Formats: structure tokens, sequence, C-alpha cells
């Protein structure tokens, strides 16, 4: 017989293992994250050993077949995700060398907590500490202290483990064929053997900079209004022609300006759209947030949620006799069983997250026909960019006027409007010169671009060139700045967040156009609107079963990734932008005080 | 009055595995089909060259039931004419099929924590099953050129465990099949409904 009948059958042996202990390994996932216990971790500790043995023993099998002699794409798409070595390729020294450093990192990020000079007994661990110290206060003092010390404290500490983990993950990647850990990481966006669908991972650096090219602008504008926002609430300290100090973006890291709105709001004298009072009024609970986003989901012509969704799913907190982690996560257990994890409360927030975890699960639920190794989004921004679109869809005024949560008599004015598409603009503009500086950064490290004495001294440059942010204490050589982030410090791509962002104002454009919408694109719902639902659906069940580009062509018709759409959505505030600093300086030096 | 034994097929504990379905042989009694009906909860409910109306009325010789096992998936590769592991290579039926086949959730039955590995269906075989065979054989399956011997490369178990569990979902959960055949052969007809 052939090659390609004997890897068939070998596919269909493993997705048929690996269903089940895949369903086992998050089954115990589940039961711990809902009731953390000793023996719930035990579980899942078992759980998943048992499923990276089954992994690991499935992948030397699949090297056997090779893949010059596998003519069908999804058999071929298969076998390479089975034959992927990963860290199996080095020694066993050096492999439990990397472990160690990755799981001393998580801990040092983890553990990590500043203690006040004054006083040595008054220490404060990051969540509930700084990050809200940094999101809240006013302080130039209080806010430059916070910031200089997370990054000398959990800094400096974590580069002597940064260097050893790069080389031995540039090694990895070169014995796995790769040039270094940028390849392995640009590697999902690969496309081979499909003509007029291909894509290399080259080819991502360069897209990513035309889009961010065309991003400038917008993102100068932003910059200028937010500068001129923050002289007038921080005198003497900001300079109308420099950057913006680091510390008082509003975020420790600087990646969401979101915590600015408050000092930034074009009109304060209007509150903007919270439903919060007319859901506690109306008497709405975790299970009618759910019902109205179910219907939601059935309006555009998905479907409705199953009884094991409603049955074993946690819409709300058990209370103090479990312990559960209350981060919404959508969870695909398999073979017909999707969950949510939600501490679901009253607040619009809840309403616009349970909104996105139920687009995750139909996302999860459309893809359950293909095989298990293509159960996953096209890309790794589709999923995230599937639960945005349905996050806009969910928080127009003209969704919350039908559902009843908005007076019917409320007119939607310009201000308002205005308002809210400059809270949308802090929230994903300000986060794409970040995402984009730091991942170039790490691919420059990664290439050996910048060996080893100049990584905090181009970071900082790139900075300034990029984002725009200054340094407000003159860092050496010594200290790490990209370390101190959660997705450097723990080894988690950052390119996907871009992506999601393009994706998601290409999809809402598309199902817009679908849904033959007049008017501005933030006034834009595709409820009750089963072509764009369809249009959708057409994508969702595709999973990495055919090229992301082709799911991009069948839903905007356009095979790369475009920022038209994102501009199409920030036109209005960019023009409202453009007369408000028609009487100020745009742009930003690179030259300030250090 | 002498009523089938459909109760100790229908009611029956344990069921077979699709690649063992157990077939009863029904003859010498009053096939009463009204009493099918007492197991409300019926995912389906299709005859094929019959009439359930009309089946009370007809006189057969003997009624063969076939009873098995299977996932909600795979309830619809139980027809004439249909292509699938199961319809291949464990239970195929004929294109000409006169009977009508039975099929209810067990979720609560069939299904177990830990997993409920006493059902199997055959994945692999050489060549696809004849209508109404039966293949109990547990040879390795050769997939490979290499001779068959000890399981390894290209040399896998022709039998799959299904593992139900109560939790799956509707599509995966346990269906308990049972394909009533009507043969009309020549000789007296035995099986009659109730008058």
């Amino acid at each position: 017989s052939t090659i390609e009948e004997q890897a068939k059958t070998f596919l269909d042996k493993f997705n048929h293992e690996a269903e089940d202990l895949f369903y086992q390994s998050s089954l115990a996932s589940w039961n711990y994250n809902t009731n953390i216990t000793e023996e719930n971790v035990q579980n899942m500790n078992n759980a998943g050993d048992k499923w990276s043995a089954f992994l690991k023993e499935q992948s030397t099998l699949a090297q056997m077949y090779p893949l010059q002699e596998i003519q069908n794409l999804t058999v071929k798409l298969q076998l390479q995700a089975l034959q992927q070595n990963g860290s199996s390729v080095l020694s066993e020294d050096k492999s439990k060398r990397l472990n160690t450093i990755l799981n001393t990192m998580s801990t040092i990020y983890s553990t990590g907590k500043v203690c006040n000079p004054d006083n040595p007994q008054e220490c404060l661990l990051l969540e509930p500490g700084l990050n809200e110290i940094m999101a809240n206060s006013l302080d130039y003092n209080e806010r430059l202290w916070a910031w200089e010390s997370w990054r000398s404290e959990v800094g400096k500490q974590l580069r002597p483990l940064y260097e050893e983990y790069v080389v031995l993950k540039n090694e990895m990647a070169r014995a796995n064929h790769y040039e270094d850990y940028g390849d392995y990481w640009r590697g999902d966006y690969e496309v081979n053997g499909v003509d007029g669908y291909d894509y290399s991972r080259g080819q991502l650096i360069e897209d990513v900079e035309h889009t961010f090219e065309e991003i400038k602008p917008l993102y100068e504008h932003l910059h200028a209004y937010v500068r001129a926002k923050l002289m007038n609430a921080y005198p003497s300290y900001i300079s109308p022609i420099g950057c913006l100090p680091a510390h008082l973006l509003g975020d420790m890291w600087g990646r969401f300006w979101t915590n600015l709105y408050s000092l930034t709001v074009p009109f304060g004298q209007k509150p903007n759209i919270d439903v919060t009072d007319a859901m506690v009024d109306q008497a709405w609970d975790a299970q009618r947030i759910f019902k109205e986003a179910e219907k939601f989901f059935v309006s555009v012509g998905l479907p409705n949620m199953t009884q094991g969704f409603w049955e074993n799913s946690m819409l709300t907190d058990p209370g103090n006799v479990q312990k559960a982690v209350c981060h919404p996560t959508a969870w695909d257990l398999g073979k017909g069983d999707f969950r949510i994890l939600m501490c679901t409360k009253v607040t619009m927030d809840d309403f616009l997250t349970a909104h996105h975890e139920m687009g995750h699960i139909q996302y999860d639920m459309a893809y359950a026909a293909q095989p298990f190794l293509l159960r996953n989004g096209a890309n790794e921004g589709f999923h995230e960019a599937v639960g945005e679109i349905m996050s806009l869809s969910a928080a127009t005024p003209k969704h919350l006027k039908s559902i009843g949560l908005l007076s019917p008599d409320f007119q939607e004015d310009n201000e308002t409007e205005i308002n809210f598409l400059l809270k949308q603009a802090l929230t994903i503009v300000g986060t794409l010169p970040f995402t984009y500086m730091l991942e170039k950064w790490r691919w420059m490290v990664f290439k050996g671009e910048i060996p080893k004495d100049q990584w905090m001294k181009k970071w900082w440059e790139m900075k300034r060139e990029i984002v725009g942010v200054v340094e407000p204490v003159p860092h050496d050589e010594t200290y790490c700045d990209p370390a101190s982030l959660f997705h450097v410090s723990n080894d988690y791509s950052f390119i996907r967040y871009y992506t999601r962002t393009l994706y998601q104002f290409q999809f809402q454009e598309a199902l817009c156009q679908a849904a033959k919408h007049e008017g501005p694109l933030h006034k834009c719902d595709i409820s009750n609107s089963t072509e764009a639902g369809q249009k959708l659906f057409n994508m969702l069940r595709l999973g990495k079963s055919e090229p992301w580009t082709l799911a991009l062509e069948n839903v905007v018709g356009a095979k790369n990734m475009n920022v038209r759409p994102l501009l199409n959505y920030f036109e209005p505030l960019f023009t409202w932008l453009k007369d408000q600093n028609k009487n100020s300086f745009v742009g930003w030096s690179t030259d300030w005080s250090p | 009055t002498n009523l089938c034994p459909f109760h100790e097929v229908f009611n029956a504990t344990t069921f077979a595995s699709v690649y063992a379905w157990n077939r009863t042989r029904i003859s010498n009694c009053v096939a009463d089909y009204s009493v099918l009906y007492n197991f409300a909860p019926f995912f389906a409910f299709k005859c094929y060259g019959v009439s359930p109306t009309k089946l009370n009325d007809l006189c057969f010789t003997n009624v063969y039931a076939d009873s098995f096992v299977i996932k909600g998936n795979e309830v619809s590769q139980i027809a004439p004419g249909q292509t699938g592991n199961i319809a291949d290579y464990n239970y195929k039926l004929p294109d000409d099929f006169t009977g009508c086949v039975i099929a209810w959730n067990s979720n609560k039955l069939d299904s177990k924590h830990s997993g409920n590995y006493d059902y199997w269906y055959r994945s692999l075989r050489k060549s696809k099953l004849k209508p109404f065979e039966r293949d109990i054989s547990t040879e390795i399956y050769q997939a490979g050129n290499k001779p068959c011997k000890g399981k390894g490369p290209n040399c896998y178990f022709p039998l799959q465990s299904y593992g139900f569990r109560p939790t799956y979902g509707v599509g995966h959960q346990p269906y308990r099949v049972v394909v009533l055949s009507f043969e009309l052969l020549h000789a007296p007809a035995t099986v009659c409904g109730p008058k």
C-alpha cells in the first residue's frame, strides 16, 4: 500500500485516542479551575502527564511518514502538526535547563513583590499593588517610583536567565530547520503547497510594517491629542514636541491606554453609555445575560447553545464554599462538551465579555467536524477577532435599544459617538505600536541583530521611534524592560494581538457590507442578518483544514491583512482629531530628558 | 395471546457492541408493536419498505431484531446506502432493507464516569462488510507492507472503544439502536400483529 493510506490510518488512530485523552485532561483542568483542591491539582497533573506522554509517543511514530510523499493537503497538515519535535530535539540536560529557566522566570514574575524603601516591612505585590497604583494614581513621583522599582527589582534578574533562554530557543529552532525562534513563531502564518494562497514567514514582517506605515498618521494624531491632554493634566512634566513618559501612560508597560480616558475625555459633561443601572433595575442575572447573547447569535443564523452548556457551565461565582479562578475563559473539552467559566455579575463589561466568550464557543462548535489536529482557528488571531466583532456588535446603542436596555427615546448625539470612538481608539490603536515594537525587538534579538550589549539601548530607541515613549529614568545595560512583560517572561507570542486587531475590523467591514449597513461603521449591528452569519460560518467551520488566506478571502475578499477597515472605522475620530490638533504640534522628537 | 420477547430486547440490561451485534429471532408470537412506544424518548423512528401504522396488519415468518450501541452521529449510518465506519465495517443494511430502525438516547444507562469502555466498534478492515454480515475477528490490521506480528508501526488493533461519559455532547452520547428485519420467506407466517 502507498504511504498516504498508512498515514491516513495512523491519523485516524491518533485522532481517536487523542479525543479521549484530551477530553480527560480538559475535564481535569475544568474540575481544578472550578474547585481549587489538592486532589484536583493532582488529577490535573496526572492527566496532563498522560496527554504529554501520548503526544511524545505519537510524534515518534509519525516520523516514519515522509511529508514529500503525501499529496493530500489535510493529511499533510496533520502530519506536519504531529511531526513537530519541539523541545525533544535537544539533549536531556539542555531540555531540563530550559524548563528550569522557564519555571524560574514564571515564579519571579508571579512571586515578585515590591517593598517600599522607607518601610521595608510594607511590601506590595503586582496585581492589587502596582497595577492598582499605576491605574488610578495621578502622582508623578509615586508612578515614577513604581515604574522604576517594578523593573529594577524584577528586572536585572530575568535578563541573566533571559539570555540563556534566547540561546536555548535559538538552538532548538535551528535544530527544527528554522532560522531562529522568530521563524518558529511566524511558522503559524506559513502556507505551503497551495498555489495563489502561499505565505512565507518573511512576508509577515513586511506586511506588518506596511500596515503600521498606514496606521502611523492616526496613531500620531491620537498621540498628539493624548500628549496635549496630559500636558493640561501634568504641568511642567510634558513637552509639546517630545515623547510621552513611560509611567504616565496609565499602565505599567504602556500597552493599553484605556486608563487615560478620565483625562483624555473629549466631552466630560455627558457620561458614556452604561446599561449597568438598567440591568440592575430590570433584575438581570448571569442567565439572562447569556440568554440575550444566545438570542443575538441565533439572530445571525448561528446554532443555539447546547443543553450540556447550560448544565455544566459555571455562569456565577459558587461563593466562598468553592475556590475558582474568576478569569473568563471558553472551554472546549471536545466530543460535544462546550462550557464557559465566568464569574458573571451585573455589569455591561460582563455583558460584552459573555458575548465574546459565546463567540469563542460558536467558533469552537463550528469546526467540531474537523479532525482533532485541525480543531483550531485558522490563525492565532481568528478566535480573538471572532470574539471582538461580537463584542462590538453587542456594544452598539442600536442593539442596546433593541434588547430593551436603553430608552427608546434615546438620541445618539455626535459627542457620545466621538467619546465612544476615542475610548475604542485608546483601547485598540494604542496597543498596536507597542505590540509592533515588542515583537520586532524580540524578532531582532532572536535573529542576532542585537547580540549582547545593545538590548536595552535599541529597545528604548525603537520605543522612542515607534511608540513615542521616553524614559523617565536613564536605564543602563543591566536592566531589561521586555522581561517585565507577562507574555515575554512566560514565552508567548505577541503578534497575535496585531493580527487579531486587523482581522477584527476586516471581519466587521465584511459583515456590515453583507448586512447592508448604511452609515458609520461603529453604528453597524449584524443582528437579524442571516447573510453575515452564513458568510462568517463559512469560515468558522474550516478551522486549520484550509490556509488562513483562503478563509480571509472567503470573509472579506482579500488574502492579506488590510488595515483600511480600521481606518474606515476610525475616520470620524480621525476627522475630529485633525481639527483638534490643527492648533497644536503633530509628531514627537526622539531627544528629551533621560 | 403470546407476546413476543420484544421486552427482552428493548429493556435489556446490557447491550452488545456494534461489531458483535446480537441478532434475536422472533417467531411464533404476537408482535405487539404498540408496546415499543413505551420508551417515549425515541431519537429516531424511521421504517424502510414498511409503514409503522400498517405494521400491525402484515404477517411475517421471522422477525430479526439486531440490537447494538453506537454514538449519536453514527445513528444516521444505520440506513440503506450509507457510508461510514459502522455502515461499512460494523453493520451494513442492504439497498432493499424492509424493516424499521429504532434508536433512543441511553446517556443514563450506558454512560459512566471515567469512561464506559465496554462498547467497541471496528474501524479497520480489509474490505467492506456484506449486508447483515458479522465479523468478530480480533486479528491485527496490517496497514503496511511488512508482515503483521504484534502491535506497532502500521499494525493496529481493528477495534476501538467508545468510552462513553455522561458529560459528552448529544452527538457523542450512547444511543441504543434496535433494527427490526421483517422476512417473508416460503413458510407459514408465524408472526402477526394483534387482532
